[PDB]
């Protein structure tokens, strides 16, 4: 910064090429439906507390 | 040379060959700055190094 | 009984010393009160300015003659000697400010005057605090006390001060009209 | 010549109350041959080679036994009484090292030693190196007499000299011999661990083995030090607390906290020039380099040399370094300095530098020294 | 939550002791070839680390137990040392079990629905299994020795054949009682950490099931998964210390490398294989924690349960 | 720039536009460039 | 309101504690670091600005500060690293009574242990526990601990 | 025949996450009456009051702990010079009274 | 105040290491613009004030 | 050369790894005007 010039070089190797990288990101991304739903009925407790408890009958 | 960017063709002027000022003989302190904006720390364009 | 909580259980110097001086100024305390907590006020403030001169021949003769004094001042540059001694005087003269008998006398005092107030005006004893500015001192409202004390309590009173004896009308509060209605804006 | 001393507290000069004026030391009637001045106690040796120590002997230096202030001169029992004399003399911060003329060498000081039983040795360890000290015995043990350092002789040495707990011995065959705490690469020998034992330089030899290069001295300060090898080049080794090293580029990168091996000073502002002598203090630099020209490092001004603009007209016979401060003394005497060396300056000032008042001292100024904020004048 | 605790029932002393010994023999009967294979894993990439990349990052543990099987002597060659590791657990466990046991009588809350938090717990046990691995630290090295042996050079060998044997070849050779305890500050730390990494994930995830799905029957082995993937994320360094300090040959010859203490071997781990280095063997670790925190709790349940029912005690209390 | 030193203070009113512990500004809090 | 007050902390220590809610102890020594760190960077700053004792300078004249802004500026200097250090004192203080309450005396802020024991949807009312919940808190103790009457003021004033 | 144009926006990134918080803030502020509780998760307020003293700290390396007692240590000197310098003028003045006299 | 004061400050020295050719190093007293900071501190408040 | 802090040298690289990195990203993912990476994040 402040020491480079803001020009485009002319060779086509300062060409931003995308290069894969690391796949835990993708292990996350593969689960993102399951994280979601669960975070959100689960983490959240909605509708409420009882919904998703095993069903028990009042004493 | 820049192996990336720059061409053979790049040899930087030395200080010393650079043309000395001579348009006028009165000074101009712009280039320091102020102590109030040192001071401040505030960043100007004309006394960018 | 050490166990109840007396209303000002959480308030600060700064507060106490505010509800004193309210409660004085809104004659709730009479200047009959006072004579001993200004008195204990007064010795607190020559506790406070006087203590590092008392502190600064004392560890001359006691602590900055010990083994490792004498080793800062023969071992080092006079600057470090100097900064040594202050940062010395300062922690006693903090820690005597923390811990000194006559300021707790003083916040004894303050006590005493506070359960009088609770014994005369009952838990409306917390109506004396409000909102204090933010840089004016427990000690600073202990000398507007003073001040007052003096202005009621001495010439001019009546002349340029209030007097001490209220002369309010007797009226019957419940009845009385009252500046402010409950909800609205009234005129 | 007569001893005379100042600095800013008064442990090591002799006296028992500081003075920034100089003040003439006459215990010795005019017969102090060197001084060496270390932070807190300095060693004199006469004409007749008695070696007299004084100041604060704090983990058994002094060469007296004990661990106290001994402010007044007082001879060293070991030497003065087998008239044995000592050719010279190294004091660092809690050590001194002596000499002798046979070539002997003796050590007596703080050896590294831990202070109390109840330490955290266990973290410390686990983290930085043993600690050591400047004595050649081989183990973490205090000396607080005199005692010959086994298996080393110093006859025909170019050189010794010693930082704050570290030493170096330069013979006349150019070969570096290091003792002490190299730890940050105070030795300069590329290693970080202690050296019990006194050890030859295997970097300096490598120098000379390959690139032909010969030590021609070493002086060392703090735990900083600065060697002039056979060309005229500065390479400088240490902590670089306050740019004493001189070797930073660009003056904006904090990247030159310390240098393990030997580097050279930025020959930027003196190139052509070969370095004839140079001077170490506490925390700066100072040579004078063969075109007569006096350049300085270091008091977090210069963290790469730069020239001093005192005048070039006279030679620069002395050069002295000291903490915050420096002196030059030339051919007549004259004696500039940057900041208060010797305490009294005249009217007479120019850009960089002041003149030190002749009045201080009756007689010549000799000798100039002192390292560790007191400083020393040997004056005929 | 400091009332929902359920200590209606307290075991006793013999009963502690007898129900831990026989159970954990089972448990450590089960996953001794997991620990082998973790132990020889953590081994073989000792100055290397981890040198694949992405998915194929680590040591694969079948890969290692087909070649140790490959070696010729079939299961029976997971098995050696066996003896070293179970007196070496089983006297760990019996000091770490009386002391703990001591300590929470003296200091447990008086209400049978309170118990000790989750801290003070923590501080005692890590207490006692510092001092149990402390004193189980020669039992430790043979038997990590005995199974680092065989992925080392011919040389490099000890040759232990059992636990007092071992012990008196370590104690003749390399000089004093002080050579049995080798690296037995690892260990320690080993056992400090463990003892305090299990208890507080798996009670974290019971409970935070139990609010969410009720009483449920898949809470606790949830719950110990869970457990077991945080224990082994914060032992397994460790874990690894210590098997590098009780590998190391008395010989400085003998060695990939040579580590003059716990320090010494981390700053060489990180050196050499990096911060992923530590984690070597993570699944084997892990598999095997899971397993043997499984069975024990799985047949403890039973039979304290089995107890608690002929004591009386109600079916909301047990 | 962490331990390393990308950036010239020496071209830079302002070393510190980014988190680093290796650039110093040229021109320092009470240094003044004056006529 | 008279607009007396802002921030309406009384002191410092309201500050740390209920502000920037330094209840517990991790809290009030991660404050006590960043502190920390400000008051060092406060200290170089102060003497990078005014550099007295640096470089060998030992009067305040000498300084290229004091040549361009004079005594006002070796003022504004003092009172910024006076205000620093003060503020560093108080947290100092602050941070030293929480060490020696919840960590030597084991005083913790009770409310919120209260919401770590129950995060938000447990089942923990129970009977054995009066406290648990208001049905399960017998009638006898409320009778008990209302008993006792308050005093009536003498109006003498 | 378009000026090259710089390929970041930052000031822009920002000014939108400005606009975020404006929006679901004032929102919940004005119709929902609510202000999030930033201290029931401590440590985002704390990662906010880190990152105003973090770097310039940084910058000076005061992650390490001697260079932070270092700093005290002379900062305090500092002070210490400085003010002693204010007060010996007081001493000046006093002689300057005496010859007065 | 400064008779046995040296024309350098700091910033020289400063400037002395880097290659800023477009500044120059103080040659002589600086008494005859003392305190002119605040002047332009002055000059920086000047219309901000009111 | 028989430095002391080896691993404190494959630290500070580690250090410098994540704020290049970190730079990286803002200046890539965040501050970028491009039109494609600004797509992705869309999707
Ligand atoms: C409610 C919505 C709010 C949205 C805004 C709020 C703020 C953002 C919150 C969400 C943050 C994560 C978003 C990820 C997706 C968007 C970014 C994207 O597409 O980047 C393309 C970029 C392309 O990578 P690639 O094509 O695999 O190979 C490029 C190489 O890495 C080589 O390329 P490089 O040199 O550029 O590599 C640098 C960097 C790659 O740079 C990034 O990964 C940038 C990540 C920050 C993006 C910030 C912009 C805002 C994007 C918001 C998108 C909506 C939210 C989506 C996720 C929701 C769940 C978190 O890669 C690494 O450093 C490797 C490890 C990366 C770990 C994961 C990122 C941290 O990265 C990805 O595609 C990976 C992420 C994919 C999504 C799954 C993982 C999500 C995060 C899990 C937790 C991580 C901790
Ligand atoms: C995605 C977007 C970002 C994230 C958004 C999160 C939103 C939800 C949220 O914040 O919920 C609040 C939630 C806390 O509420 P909660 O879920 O009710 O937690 C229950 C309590 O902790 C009360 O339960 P607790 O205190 O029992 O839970 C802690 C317990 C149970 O915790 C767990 O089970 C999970 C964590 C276990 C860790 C154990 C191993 C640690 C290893 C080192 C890790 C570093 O863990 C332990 O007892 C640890 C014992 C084992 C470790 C012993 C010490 C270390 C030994 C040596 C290790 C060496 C390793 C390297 C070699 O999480 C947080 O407050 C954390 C928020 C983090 C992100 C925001 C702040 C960023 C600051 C920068
Ligand atoms: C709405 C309102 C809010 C609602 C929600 C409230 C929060 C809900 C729970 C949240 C989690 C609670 C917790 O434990 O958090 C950790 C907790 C944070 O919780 P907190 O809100 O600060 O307060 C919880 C404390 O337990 C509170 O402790 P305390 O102060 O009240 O008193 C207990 C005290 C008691 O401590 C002791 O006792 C210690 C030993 C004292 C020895 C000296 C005295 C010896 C004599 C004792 C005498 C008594 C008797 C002894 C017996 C013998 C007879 C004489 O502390 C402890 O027992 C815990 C260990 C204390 C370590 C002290 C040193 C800390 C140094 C500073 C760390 C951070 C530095 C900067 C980091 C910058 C980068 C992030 O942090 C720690 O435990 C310390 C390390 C923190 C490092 C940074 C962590 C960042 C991420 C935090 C994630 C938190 C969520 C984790 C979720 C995990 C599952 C996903
Ligand atoms: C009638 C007289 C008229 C005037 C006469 C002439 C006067 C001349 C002298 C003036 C004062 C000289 C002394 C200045 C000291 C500082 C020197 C300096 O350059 O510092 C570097 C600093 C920036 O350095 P840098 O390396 O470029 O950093 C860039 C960014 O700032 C980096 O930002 P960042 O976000 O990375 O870092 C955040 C934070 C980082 O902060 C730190 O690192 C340390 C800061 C303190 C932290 C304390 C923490 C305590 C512990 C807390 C723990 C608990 C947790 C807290 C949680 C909440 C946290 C928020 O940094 C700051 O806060 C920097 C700004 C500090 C400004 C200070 C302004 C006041 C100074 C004077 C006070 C006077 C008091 C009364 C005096 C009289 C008494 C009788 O310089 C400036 O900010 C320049 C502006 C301020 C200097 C003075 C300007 C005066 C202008 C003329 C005034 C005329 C009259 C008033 C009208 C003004 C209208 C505009
Ligand atoms: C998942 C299991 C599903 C089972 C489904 C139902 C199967 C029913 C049929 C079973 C057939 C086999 C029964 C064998 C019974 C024992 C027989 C016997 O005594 O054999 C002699 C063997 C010993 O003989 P041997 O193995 O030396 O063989 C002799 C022949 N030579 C030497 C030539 C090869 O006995 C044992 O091995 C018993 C000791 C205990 C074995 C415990 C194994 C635990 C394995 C753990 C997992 C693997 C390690 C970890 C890998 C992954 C790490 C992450
Ligand atoms: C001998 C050495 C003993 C060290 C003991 C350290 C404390 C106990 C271990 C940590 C633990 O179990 O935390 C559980 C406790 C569980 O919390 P708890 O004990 O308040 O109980 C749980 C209460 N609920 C879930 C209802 C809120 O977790 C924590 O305290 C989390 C923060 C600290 C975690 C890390 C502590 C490291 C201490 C130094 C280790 C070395
Ligand atoms: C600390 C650095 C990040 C964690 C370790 C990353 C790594 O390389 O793990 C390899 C290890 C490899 O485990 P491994 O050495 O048992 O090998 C099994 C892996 N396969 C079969 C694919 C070869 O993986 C883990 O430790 C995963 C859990 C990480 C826990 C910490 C987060
Ligand atoms: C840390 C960075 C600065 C934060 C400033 C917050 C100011 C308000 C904090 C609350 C408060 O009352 O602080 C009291 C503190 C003072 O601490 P204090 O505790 O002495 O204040 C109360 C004073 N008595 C005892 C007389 C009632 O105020 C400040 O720090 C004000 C700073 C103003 C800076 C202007 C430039």
């Amino acid at each position: 910064e402040s020491e480079d010039l803001d020009f485009q070089c002319e060779s086509f190797k300062s060409q931003h090429f995308r290069k894969k990288g690391p796949i835990s990101q993708y292990l996350i991304l593969g689960l993102l439906p399951i994280l979601y739903f669960g975070t959100e009925f689960f983490y959240n407790h909605y509708p409420d507390e009882d919904y998703w408890r095993v069903a028990h009958p009042p004493p | 040379f820049h192996h990336d960017k720059g061409y053979k063709y790049d040899v930087t002027t030395p200080y010393d060959q650079r043309y000395n000022y001579v348009a006028d003989r009165l000074g101009h302190p712009e280039i320091l700055g102020n102590p109030f904006e040192r001071l401040m720390r505030l960043e100007g364009d004309i006394y960018h190094p | 009984n050490n166990l109840r909580l007396k209303p000002w259980f959480h308030w600060t110097d700064e507060e106490r010393s505010h509800a004193i001086f309210s409660a004085y100024e809104k004659r709730i305390l009479k200047s009959e009160d006072l004579p001993s907590f200004l008195r204990a006020n007064r010795i607190n403030n020559v506790s406070t300015w006087v203590f590092p001169l008392i502190a600064l021949p004392l560890f001359n003769q006691s602590i900055f003659k010990l083994g490792f004094a004498q080793r800062i001042l023969l071992t080092r540059p006079a600057i470090e000697w100097h900064c040594f001694k202050i940062a010395t005087v300062a922690a006693s003269w903090l820690a005597w400010l923390n811990f000194s008998p006559f300021y707790r006398k003083l916040e004894n005092e303050k006590e005493y005057l506070l359960d009088t107030l609770e014994s005369r005006i009952g838990i409306n004893v917390l109506d004396l605090n409000d909102a204090l500015p933010r840089w004016t001192t427990s000690q600073e409202y202990n000398r507007r006390t003073q001040q007052l004390y003096n202005q009621r309590n001495g010439f001019f009173a009546g002349l340029l001060y209030p007097q001490e004896e209220s002369s309010r009308p007797l009226v019957d509060i419940a009845s009385f009209p009252k500046n402010l209605h409950k909800e609205k804006l009234t005129k | 010549g007569n001893l005379y001393t100042w600095g800013q507290y008064a442990s090591g000069t002799g006296f028992e109350t500081a003075s920034a004026v100089p003040r003439k030391v006459d215990y010795f009637s005019g017969n102090v041959s060197k001084v060496a001045m270390g932070p807190y106690h300095t060693a004199v040796i006469t004409n007749d080679g008695s070696l007299y120590t004084f100041g604060w002997g704090q983990n058994g230096a002094l060469g007296n036994g004990a661990k106290e202030f001994q402010l007044s001169p007082s001879p060293v029992s070991f030497f003065n009484d087998k008239k044995l004399k000592v050719k010279d003399v190294v004091v660092g911060e809690s050590y001194t090292i002596a000499v002798t003329e046979n070539g002997e060498v003796y050590s007596w000081g703080y050896g590294g030693e831990p202070s109390s039983k109840i330490n955290l040795d266990f973290f410390r360890n686990a983290i930085l190196p043993q600690r050591c000290g400047a004595l050649g015995s081989g183990d973490n043990k205090n000396r607080l007499t005199p005692q010959q350092i086994a298996n080393l002789k110093a006859d025909g040495y170019k050189n010794i000299s010693g930082g704050d707990n570290f030493a170096t011995l330069v013979n006349q065959s150019g070969e570096v011999i290091n003792w002490g705490t190299g730890l940050f690469g105070s030795l300069g020998n590329g290693s970080d661990y202690p050296l019990f034992t006194p050890e030859v330089n295997a970097y300096f030899k490598h120098l000379k083995e390959h690139e032909g290069l010969t030590v021609q001295s070493i002086k060392s300060a703090g735990h900083f030090s600065a060697a002039l090898l056979s060309n005229g080049k500065l390479y400088t080794f240490g902590v670089n607390t306050q740019g004493q090293l001189g070797i930073r580029e660009n003056l904006g990168h904090n990247t030159d906290q310390n240098a393990r091996l030997p580097t050279p000073v930025v020959d930027r502002h003196f190139v052509g020039q070969k370095v004839v002598d140079f001077e170490v203090g506490e925390n700066t630099l100072v040579f004078l380099t063969d075109k007569n020209e006096v350049f300085f490092s270091g008091l977090e001004l210069a963290y790469q040399p730069i020239r001093w603009e005192i005048p070039t007209d006279k030679k620069i016979v002395k050069l002295a370094a000291s903490k915050d401060t420096f002196a030059a003394v030339t051919e007549t005497g004259k004696i500039y300095q940057f900041n208060e060396f010797v305490g009294v300056s005249t009217n007479e000032v120019g850009n960089d530098y002041n003149v030190a008042d002749s009045k201080a001292f009756e007689g010549k100024v000799v000798d100039l020294g002192g390292s560790y904020g007191i400083r020393f004048a040997i004056v005929n | 939550m400091n009332y929902s605790y359920k200590r209606y029932w307290e075991p006793s002393t013999a009963e502690v002791i007898g129900l831990s010994l026989s159970v954990n023999t089972i448990s450590a009967a089960l996953t001794y070839p997991i620990e082998f294979v973790k132990v020889r894993s953590q081994i073989r990439t000792e100055g290397v680390g981890i040198r694949s990349k992405n998915l194929y990052m680590g040591i694969n543990p079948n890969k290692v137990f087909r070649e140790i099987h490959a070696t010729g002597n079939g299961l029976r060659g997971f098995y050696q040392g066996f003896e070293s590791h179970l007196i070496g657990r089983l006297s760990y466990l019996f000091i770490r079990n009386l002391t703990y046991k001591i300590i929470y009588d003296r200091t447990k809350p008086v209400k049978a629905h309170n118990d000790l938090s989750h801290r003070e717990k923590g501080v005692i046990a890590g207490f006692a299994g510092g001092l149990a691995a402390f004193l189980t630290s020669p039992a430790d090295l043979v038997n990590t020795r005995t199974i680092a042996e065989g992925g080392k050079p011919k040389e490099w060998r000890w040759g232990y054949k059992g636990l007092m044997d071992g012990i008196n070849k370590i104690a003749a050779t390399e000089g004093g009682n002080a050579a049995l305890f080798r690296g037995s500050y690892a260990n320690v730390l080993r056992a400090v950490i463990l003892n305090i990494s299990l208890t507080g994930p798996f009670d974290y995830l019971n409970e935070k099931i139990w609010i969410t799905f009720g009483d449920m029957t898949w809470n606790k082995y949830a719950a110990l998964l869970w457990a077991s993937f945080w224990g082994s994320v914060a032992t397994l360094p460790f874990d690894n210390i210590r098997t590098r300090l009780y590998a190391q040959n008395a010989d400085p010859t003998k060695n990939r490398l040579t580590y003059s203490g716990w320090a010494d071997a981390a700053k060489k781990l990180i050196q050499h294989e990096g911060i992923s280095g530590f984690y070597v063997g993570f699944y084997a670790f892990y598999i095997r924690t899971f397993l043997y925190a499984w069975t024990t709790v799985f047949i403890t349940d039973k039979i304290t349960s089995d107890w608690k029912r002929k004591a009386g005690l109600k079916e909301w209390q047990i | 720039c962490i331990y390393q030193a990308y950036q010239n203070p020496l071209r830079h009113i302002n070393t510190g536009h980014n988190p680093n512990n290796v650039y110093e500004d040229i021109v320092m809090l009470g240094d003044y460039p004056v006529q | 309101d008279t607009y007396k007050k802002w921030m309406y902390a009384r002191n410092w220590d309201d500050f740390l504690q209920r502000d920037c809610k330094a209840i517990t102890f991790p809290r009030a020594f991660a404050l006590w670091i960043v502190g920390t760190l400000g008051m060092a960077t406060a200290s170089k700053w102060c003497r990078q600005i005014l550099p007295v004792g640096s470089h060998g300078i030992t009067k305040i004249s000498q300084t290229q500060f004091f040549h361009q802004f004079g005594p006002l500026g070796t003022l504004g200097a003092v009172g910024f690293y006076g205000l620093t250090a003060y503020l560093y004192y108080k947290t100092t203080i602050f941070t030293v009574k929480k060490f020696y309450s919840h960590c030597i005396l084991q005083e913790r802020e009770w409310i919120f242990e209260q919401e770590r024991q129950n995060p938000g949807y447990g089942e923990y009312f129970f009977k054995d526990v009066p406290l648990s919940a208001e049905e399960h808190f017998n009638d006898l103790a409320r009778g008990e601990m209302a008993k006792k009457k308050f005093e009536k003021p003498n109006h003498e004033f | 025949r378009y000026s090259r144009n710089r390929q970041t926006y930052r000031t822009g990134a920002y000014w939108c996450l400005y606009v975020n918080i404006i929006a679901v803030v004032a929102f919940y502020f004005w119709f929902y009456k609510f202000t999030m509780n930033f201290g029931y998760l401590w440590w985002l307020l704390y990662s906010l009051i880190l990152s105003f003293f973090f770097s310039r700290a940084l910058k000076h390396r005061f992650y390490n702990p001697l260079n932070v007692m270092t700093e005290f240590k002379n900062g305090f000197m500092w002070f210490i010079i400085i003010l002693i310098n204010i007060f010996k003028p007081l001493l000046k003045l006093l002689e300057n009274n005496y010859i007065n006299l | 105040l400064y008779l046995k004061s040296t024309n350098y400050n700091r910033f020289d020295y400063r400037l002395k290491q880097t290659d800023w050719g477009f500044y120059i190093n103080n040659n002589s007293n600086y008494i005859q613009n003392i305190f002119s900071g605040l002047k332009y501190i002055w000059r920086g408040l000047r219309f901000w004030i009111i | 050369v028989n430095n002391y802090f080896y691993y404190l040298d494959r630290i500070k690289k580690l250090f410098t790894y994540l704020n290049d990195l970190r730079k990286h990203i803002l200046k890539k993912y965040v501050y970028t005007i491009n039109h494609k990476r600004i797509a992705i994040n869309y999707l």
